[PDB]
């Protein structure tokens, strides 16, 4: 049977208490830019004695598409592992490159919907914020929530510190952004919104930019790109502290 | 031997900035010649697909990439390219490939976005055949072989590109028993495709 | 009152109250216990006679798994029978993947998941028995006493049932004071005969010396004596 | 799929049994004049001596295909008794070589039975009518005087449904 | 075995033989090797015994379910794709249909004749005129010489007339003559002075 | 019903997930883990309340593979239900991929399944907290901590129990004033022991401890002869 | 928590266990008794025919039943169908002791699995193999007791302690199945509050008898 | 997905609520057009709206689906009717008609009210297009009950009621608009009614165009002069 | 059961159907906003006429066409008009997690025969017999003027019989079926012209 009903209002009232326990979640934001997009968020820990630097918040789908969540984080690890499962045998084996943002947004979101709409299961409690490139549709950043409904946003924040961190970046955010601005911007942002130790360590971030051939692995077939997904490394990002 | 019940021959070639594929129209069952209006040659948009073999193959993969570029078009909203396509023709063979079709696929069109030729084949092993100057498929594939390797120069201008890749049809088709019954020219260009069907030997 | 009526559900303690219920109907059962001698198991069970009807001796209780595993159960005993079932079943498909007789920790494993799955879905009950089993391996005699939670622990004695508390008080002097198979069958007795303050007692063992390591019954003279010794 | 505490689970057709045959009879019972009379199939066949008056359309083929089915495998007639449970309230009917005519109502055999809203009392009057020298004519206008306060199975006829008209006037 | 089709101006023309022949002997002689799949679609087919009615009476299952599904005429050119489906899925089944089909239909959209030759393998091809198996091997050249787009029915008949000639005096086999129906804008009738 | 299966309730929370968590307590042992140099030591304590039980039998420290050993915090059925699956998962990467499962690969999946017991409503999640300890091949000494909830992350040291803020504060004031900087795993053993006396302030036996130890090619469990010599050596 | 078949009260009961045990209270009463030699049922039929109350699986076996009918149909056809499995396999006749444990092992299920209920039959079983003649009580939890003599359904407990003070005597009847017929019959008179020749109704197997059912005119003597 | 006692089927009724709740749909047939049309919600400074979906969805060269309600259930409905409009061309060799598309996205949601184990779609739907080789617009509305009906023109989603008595006495059956430039007129009037919008034109011969800015821009300042 | 009970509600606030089979004929009879601009045939030989939910309709319309089509292709004979009202209410009975909140007339001709033919059916899944029926919301007015104008010793002769029969049950569509496959709707001006008369 279905746990994830109409009420009476027409509101599905789990996807109300999934988007609740998003709303709870630790604040992760994305910034669209000119030539490339950030996503941020910062990682609290259970233990001061838990090595964070084994959780990765923020996740590569495909070399030109990564994600970060708000919410409960087994739900991200999850459907992380399905969204490369299907950006691989759904989209890559059949026609010979990966897909574009768009399209695995949308698997995506038939991947949350149908965990909204079949019986036995409870929604997914987290929010999606996936950014990629794709050569067509270029870079765009796609907010999903728990109902597998998602739209594309110039930048945008979810989780506890959402509301401030939208309203911060709707004044930050302007066209002509070089992506070095929109991380200095989003760095700004997540520090007005960390209460804790603000540092290399507690914030991750991941860029899609430039082709990073370095990052390939190999050399020799000059038609292959490397990725545009990369983490900022806990020294990267302490030297942007350090000039912020 | 499946493919050869039909005949046919598939030929494409590259030239400046143009691609052509060209075929042979007879339908027969084995010696009987039954169609001379049998085109192997299917377009999705801007990309073409030259299918040899089993005739019922053929329409049978003329139905299916129809089906499936229509959807990659309408879920993408951009018309599939050459090589998106070579790569969903050789994933599409191998779905099936206990209980293979038997077919010789020939792809041919120009990448709308970097805009230059491109020509590819499939063969026994499956393996993609993307190849910079023809590609050859069907009965006569010796005969085009021979033809093309003695007739193809680089970087034909499309007028140029029409004789040679005629030519080696023709040639091609008079010495092959299953072949003939006219042929038709696809010359692709960027902007336009110009179809020529080709005066030849009617026995 | 309200987390206790389905098998799957945690309490706010983190108690499973089916589980616990089932532990309620183990300790209605009738007393058995069994214990570990240096080179056996000796099984013991108090058998209360309904009526004059019963024919006196051929109500048996006490079951053999394979030929060196013996088991005995209080509490539902429909229930102990399913898993003495299950039990053989498992024995059998260990002894055809490997022409070795299962070793009695891996047969108290596989039990002890067996039980344990009937305390993870609400479509099935938990077992409502404390089964005692044990018998002689290649590497010597083993005790064990499963609880309808799936829990099971190696024993030096083991005690089940209404009876099982003032068993326990006995079987714990037994440790402190010592215990050979010939002298266990006669302390089994006494054991079961002080705690059942009309019942029939039954009595097994399974040895390494004394029965070749095969699980027996106690028949005849020597339950005559265990019986005497019991009554002295 | 349940026991209540104290250890239980949670028209009119009228049947004579008697030695020269079984009479059943039931009251049609329709709604309007526009319904056709000829479709209330109220009693039906399940086997060339075995009948019944009444989830009823799906039993009586499970019944038989039961029936032929024991017919195509023995080449026999089925024992009415043992088609009451390898097989609404009902009143089966039939006939066989072991215990010739029956008539059952869990199943129970009558010499006669009524269900419906009227058997409580006509229950008491075949009580008081019931007897075992009835020949078929007497078990017909007693199953129409039971009614008022048709088929039947034989050797030579077997199961079969009334004629009527005149065992009406004969009452 | 004979199966044979002619499309002219007005009407397809379809002829079939009338034998039935098991082993030894002739069972019949008047035979009827079509199905009317529509009112205005004739389906003959060919080949061997039970493959060729069982193929038939299901296809004209399928079409009929169609039509009363969507309350329209399915069009000749639809019906030869439907057929041409379930012959290629079975040419790679378990069991294949043996069958061989000419389909002769108006289509009252276009108003134009159409026929469509499908062989067992699910090989659809639409033709001028059309035959299956060793039939074609007689009446091709005879259709090629005379053959013309604008015949009308009265010729498209003569020309029937001397392709079964030709079949009766060269091929081994005793067909018993055929069966001719003519499809039209007015639906299928039957040449019985044939 | 929000508070019987696994869905949310209007505050957005899994209750009973958390009433799972509760249960993990309810064995009343408290274990540790601590990383030495090349080697990781486990320490949990062998709480036996009856004098008739066999203390060999009674442990809640597993061999899950050659290299890898888990400790378990919960009910006793439960955790053997847990390290079984582990057992079985382990093995069954060993065949799929040619090499032994790294000791993260372990964690990362067992905390997938949990998750999965989160979110299909048939299921209730088990409650035991798995910590999987090895000396992996690339990464060295390595302890992963996986959760009712299906959360799981590697620690430098950790405990769990009860008294699980008492050592995990012990163990935060050595490493400030300080991996466990030792020669050998007999030391470092003794340095996990000496801080679980130190935080649960009780004095051991050899009966009241089990000591699994982690080294290059193997994780071995101590027996209580070698538990002595440990627990002599920490009182000289 | 009496609402289903899975449920634990928290006393540790099955309360539809029990129910269904109240359940064989409705029915009425049948009787078993034996010797070495010789095993009887005698069973009270109640009406309309008096239904049949015994059941014959095999020449070696047979039994009846108290309470709900068509459970005793189900264990009946399973017991038939495992003896015919037993003389298949091994040409053994099924020990009436191991036919018991079967029941007992298939009504046991019905009582831990959901969406079932217990079997609301309870059944004397007599039979006579290699060891003997054999009575076997069968409950719908599953127990399964093999008894000198019993009685089961409504009333019943009169006739059990008829048959508990005449123990001493007819376990001595060897070679004379009329003598333990007529202890039957008169223990089962005990738990009336009577006897016709249709009402009644008597089964005996044994060391030559075939399992055979008596009714009718066949029971007159016995009376 | 069971009857209430007085007959409804609650989960249904709640799906129409859902409907209700979403955002505005609407539009109009003409003698030879159908128009589409939504109000953009583009309230938000950082939607990036130059990569934002339309609401009204191709299915087919002929044929396009717009709905209102929840947007998720609305693309699992968008793409079962692609990969149908798809399937049928492949099994027989001609594109569907509207009214075949039309049956079958309500098929798929009525599946959904009586099958166990699964919630009604929350959706509504306009279906519109032209039939292959015909020139006559037909446009369908679909509701999760399952049933369907062919309309002259039609809204829904929040503020359907009071548009729709707009479009009542705006639209005349007897002379229907005549030109694309009348049929996009009556739509945008409508909308206006409701207090930017994206305008759909589908035209025979598998003619779809979304109206540019400036040219709805254009529409609006005719429609605002003469209000005034 | 509850259920059925509730589809029998919701059946009873559909539109009312109504038929009348005469001598040679059936008639079937149906009661069809500003903006916005019931007999399926199942078989050449057969109609069906429901009145309730009118989605549920179209399964059960669904499923008794393949069956009447899968009769052919099993057995050469064509499905009788009792055949498959019986598949019909057997269909129904089935899905009794929801009833269909269906009732159907299923009205036509025997195959080679020339008796007509109409049944009911209901979501319970029990079906009936009848001269003339009517089905839906107010059924039971119209039923009742039927049970008067409707003679059961001489009922309607004619294909103007039954129509008129149909028209004045009513006060529309119209759609007369007769024996060879002969299935028609009446146009909208003969229907007006019965009216008028």
């Amino acid at each position: 049977f279905s746990l994830t009903t109409f009420s009476p209002s027409g509101k599905l009232g789990q996807i109300d208490y999934a988007l609740t326990a998003v709303k709870q979640g630790v604040t992760s934001l994305g910034i669209k830019a000119t030539n490339g997009v950030v996503i941020a968020t910062e990682k609290k820990s259970s233990s001061p004695l838990a090595m964070s630097e084994t959780l990765s918040k923020v996740s590569l789908l495909t070399p030109d598409i990564g994600a970060v969540y708000s919410g409960m984080g087994p739900d991200y690890r999850v459907l992380v592992d399905k969204s490369r499962k299907v950006a691989h045998t759904s989209y890559k084996r059949i026609y010979g490159e990966y897909p574009p943002t768009k399209l695995l947004v949308s698997e995506v979101a038939k991947i949350m919907q149908e965990a909204t709409q079949s019986g036995g299961v409870r929604p997914f409690g987290v929010s999606l914020l996936i950014a990629g490139h794709d050569e067509f549709n270029g870079f765009s950043l796609y907010q999903v929530d728990p109902s597998g409904s998602y739209f594309p946003w110039k930048a945008t924040a979810i989780g506890k510190g959402s509301v401030a961190a939208k309203t911060f970046l709707e004044k930050r955010w302007n066209d002509e952004l070089e992506l070095e601005d929109a991380i200095h911007i989003a760095l700004l942002t997540l520090k007005e919104s960390v209460e804790g130790e603000f540092n290399g360590d507690t914030i991750e971030l991941a860029i899609i930019g430039d082709e990073n051939p370095d990052l390939l692995g190999y050399t020799g077939i000059p038609t292959d790109k490397g990725p545009r997904f990369r983490k900022l490394t806990s020294q990267e990002i302490n030297d942007r502290l350090e000039a912020l | 031997d499946p493919s050869s019940i039909n005949g046919g021959i598939v030929v494409a070639m590259t030239g400046k900035d143009c691609v052509a594929i060209a075929c042979d129209l007879r339908l027969g069952s084995q010696s009987l010649g039954v169609s001379n209006k049998f085109e192997k040659i299917f377009h999705y948009g801007h990309v073409f697909l030259g299918i040899t073999g089993l005739a019922t193959d053929v329409t049978t993969l003329n139905e299916m990439f129809r089906y499936k570029t229509n959807l990659y078009k309408l879920k993408e909203e951009r018309a599939i390219e050459p090589e998106t396509f070579t790569q969903l023709v050789s994933s599409s063979l191998y779905e099936r490939r206990f209980g293979p079709y038997f077919v010789g696929p020939v792809v041919a069109g120009i990448n709308s976005k970097s805009g230059k030729p491109f020509i590819a084949g499939f063969d026994l092993i499956g393996c993609i055949d993307e190849a910079k100057d023809f590609i050859v498929s069907g009965t006569a594939s010796d005969q085009l072989f021979g033809m093309c390797e003695s007739l193809y120069e680089p970087n034909l201008e499309p007028e140029d590109l029409f004789e040679t890749i005629s030519q080696a049809l023709l040639n091609a088709a008079d010495r092959d028993a299953l072949s003939g019954w006219g042929a038709v020219v696809y010359i692709i260009k960027k902007d336009e495709v110009v179809k020529r069907y080709l005066k030849m030997r009617q026995d | 009152t309200g987390y206790d009526l389905s098998n799957s559900v945690f309490s706010p303690d983190g108690r499973n109250f089916q589980v616990e219920y089932a532990v309620k109907a183990v300790e209605n059962g009738t007393t058995s216990i069994g214990i570990k001698c240096n080179d056996g198991v000796v099984f013991a069970v108090e058998k209360l006679i309904t009526s004059k009807l019963l024919v006196p001796q051929k109500n048996v209780k006490i079951q053999v798994v394979d030929r060196h595993i013996g088991c005995v159960y209080s509490g539902l005993i429909p229930d102990g029978r399913h898993l003495v079932n299950r039990g053989r079943e498992e024995a059998a498909s260990f002894k055809k993947l490997y022409k070795t007789p299962i070793p009695i920790p891996a047969f108290a494993d596989r039990l002890g998941q067996y039980v344990q799955a009937h305390t993870l879905y609400n479509s099935v009950r938990p077992f409502g028995v404390s089964t005692i089993f044990g018998g002689v391996d290649k590497n010597g005699a083993h005790l064990y006493m499963l609880e309808p939670s799936g829990s099971y622990w190696g024993y030096k004695g083991a005690a089940t049932g209404k009876g099982r508390q003032s068993a326990k008080a006995e079987l714990e002097k037994l440790v402190d004071h010592h215990l050979s198979a010939r002298e266990a069958v006669k302390q089994a007795a006494k054991i079961i005969y002080l705690a059942h303050e009309d019942f029939e007692l039954e009595i097994s063992w399974c040895s390494l010396s004394e029965t070749n390591g095969l699980h027996k019954f106690v028949k005849g003279d020597l339950l005559q004596e265990a019986i005497d010794f019991a009554q002295k | 799929s349940t026991f209540s505490p104290e250890g239980r689970l949670f028209s009119t057709a009228i049947g004579i049994a008697t030695k020269e045959g079984v009479v059943l009879g039931v009251e049609k019972r329709a709604t309007s004049p526009l319904l056709e009379s000829d479709s209330i199939e109220k009693i039906v066949e399940i086997d060339r001596h075995i009948g019944c008056a009444m989830d009823a359309r799906s039993m009586i083929e499970h019944a038989r295909t039961a029936a032929v089915t024991h017919n195509l495998y023995y080449d026999e007639d089925i024992n009415v008794e043992s088609l009451t449970q390898s097989v609404v309230a009902l009143l089966i009917a039939g006939h066989d070589a072991d215990d010739g005519y029956q008539l059952f109502h869990t199943f129970y055999r009558y010499n006669a039975k009524a269900i419906g809203s009227g058997s409580e009392g006509a229950q008491a009057e075949l009580l008081n009518e019931w007897h075992s020298s009835l020949t078929l004519k007497e078990a017909e206008l007693l199953v129409l005087k039971i009614l008022k306060q048709l088929s039947c199975i034989t050797k030579q006829d077997g199961f079969k449904i009334y004629k009527t008209a005149e065992l009406i006037k004969e009452l | 075995d004979i199966i044979l089709g002619i499309r002219v101006q007005d009407s397809v023309i379809l002829a079939s033989s009338k034998a039935v022949t098991r082993g030894i002997s002739v069972l019949k002689d008047s035979d009827d090797k079509t199905r009317q799949l529509s009112p205005h679609t004739l389906m003959s087919f060919a080949g061997e015994a039970g493959d060729t009615v069982q193929f038939a009476e299901y296809i004209q299952a399928n079409i009929q379910l169609y039509s009363i599904r969507e309350d329209y005429e399915l069009s000749p050119q639809a019906v030869s794709s439907f057929v041409r489906q379930e012959l290629a899925k079975s040419i790679r089944s378990r069991r294949p249909y043996q069958v061989n089909v000419l389909i002769g239909g108006y289509d009252k959209k276009k108003n134009k004749p159409e026929l469509y030759q499908i062989d067992y393998l699910g090989t659809k091809v639409e033709l001028p005129y059309g035959a299956h198996g060793y039939s074609g091997f007689y009446t091709f050249s005879l259709l090629d010489h005379h053959y013309r787009p604008d015949m009308t029915t009265e010729e498209g008949l003569d020309l029937l007339k001397l392709c079964v000639q030709e079949l009766e005096k060269r091929m081994p086999m005793d067909f018993k003559g055929v069966i001719v129906k003519i499809v039209d804008k007015d639906g299928i009738r039957q040449v019985d002075d044939f | 019903y929000d508070r019987h299966i696994t869905i949310f309730s209007p505050e957005g929370r899994l209750y009973q997930v958390e009433y799972a968590f509760k249960a993990t307590n309810q064995t009343n042992i408290n274990s540790l883990a601590v990383r030495g140099k090349d080697c990781t030591v486990v320490i949990s304590q062998k709480k036996v309340p009856d004098k008739l039980l066999d203390p060999t039998t009674v442990s809640y420290i597993f061999c899950i593979s050659r290299t890898i050993g888990m400790v378990v915090n919960g009910p006793i059925p439960d955790a053997r239900n847990a390290a079984l699956r582990a057992k079985a998962e382990a093995a069954e990467f060993r065949y799929k991929y040619g090499y032994d499962m790294p000791c993260d690969v372990l964690a990362k999946r067992m905390a997938n399944l949990s998750q999965i017991y989160t979110q299909r409503a048939y299921m209730r999640p088990l409650g035991v907290i798995l910590t999987f300890v090895s000396v992996d091949e690339e990464l060295g000494p390595s302890i992963y901590k996986t959760d009712p909830a299906g959360y799981y992350v590697g620690y430098k040291a950790t405990a769990t129990g009860p008294k699980q803020q008492e050592i995990t504060t012990n163990l935060e004031n050595h490493f400030k004033k300080s991996h466990i900087n030792e020669e050998s795993w007999e030391k470092v053993v003794e340095f996990a022991i000496t801080h679980m006396i130190d935080a649960l302030g009780t004095e051991f036996s050899k009966n009241d401890l089990e000591v699994g130890v982690a080294t290059k090619d193997k994780f071995f469990t101590l027996s209580a002869e070698n538990i002595e010599e440990r627990l002599v050596a920490i009182a000289e | 928590y009496d609402g289903d078949t899975v449920t634990f009260s928290p006393t540790g009961r099955l309360f539809q266990v029990e129910y269904a045990l109240e359940a064989i209270k409705q029915g009425s009463v049948t009787v078993g008794l034996r010797s070495n030699t010789h095993a009887v049922l005698v069973a009270l039929k109640r009406n309309s025919s008096y239904q049949k109350k015994i059941i014959k699986c095999d020449e070696h076996m047979g039994l009846s039943l108290a309470g709900l009918a068509p459970d005793a149909r189900v264990l009946s056809n399973y017991l038939r169908q495992q003896c015919n499995y037993s003389s298949l396999v091994f040409n053994r006749k099924l020990a009436v002791e191991r036919a018991g444990h079967l029941l007992c092992d298939k009504a046991q299920k019905n009582t831990q699995s959901y969406g079932g209920r217990p079997y609301g039959v309870g059944l004397l079983i007599i039979g006579y193999d290699k060891s003997g003649a054999h009575l076997l009580e069968f409950q719908p939890s599953g127990n399964v007791t093999e008894l000198y003599g019993t009685a089961i359904g409504a009333r019943s407990q009169g006739a059990k302690t008829y048959l508990e003070r005449t123990l001493d005597t007819f376990i001595k009847i060897d070679g004379n199945p009329d003598e333990l017929i007529k202890a039957g019959v008169e223990a089962i008179s005990q738990s009336l509050r009577s006897l016709t020749v249709d009402n009644l109704s008597i089964a005996i197997v044994g060391k030559d008898t075939p399992f055979t059912i008596y009714d009718g005119e066949a029971v007159a003597k016995y009376i | 997905s069971i009857f209430s006692p007085d007959g409804h089927i609650f989960q249904v009724e709640y799906a129409l609520e859902a409907v209700k709740r979403g955002t505005c749909a609407v539009g109009v047939k003409g003698k030879n057009c159908v128009v589409l049309g939504c109000e953009r919600r583009s309230t938000l400074k950082l939607q990036d709206t130059r990569i934002t979906p339309s609401k009204v969805s191709k299915i087919d060269s002929h044929v396009v689906l717009s709905f209102s309600g929840l947007n998720a259930d609305s693309r699992i409905l968008i793409e079962k009717a692609r990969v149908e409009a798809q399937s049928h061309r492949l099994t027989l060799e001609d594109p569907v008609t509207v009214e075949y598309l039309t049956r079958y996205v309500a098929g798929v949601q009525q599946r959904y009210t009586q099958s166990g184990g699964v919630r009604p779609f929350g959706v509504s739907t306009l279906i519109a297009g032209f039939d292959p080789r015909d020139d006559e617009p037909k446009l369908y509305q679909t509701e999760p009950s399952g049933i369907y009906s062919s309309w002259s023109a039609q809204t829904i989603g929040r503020n359907s009621k009071t548009v729709r008595e707009f479009l009542e006495k705006n639209y005349d059956r007897k002379e229907p608009p005549a030109t694309v430039e009348e049929c996009v007129k009556l739509t945008v009037r409508s909308l206006l009614e409701v207090v930017n919008i994206e305008i759909t034109v589908v035209k025979p011969d598998s003619d779809i165009v979304a109206l540019s800015s400036e040219e709805i821009n254009q529409y609006v300042t005719q429609i605002e002069q003469e209000k005034q």
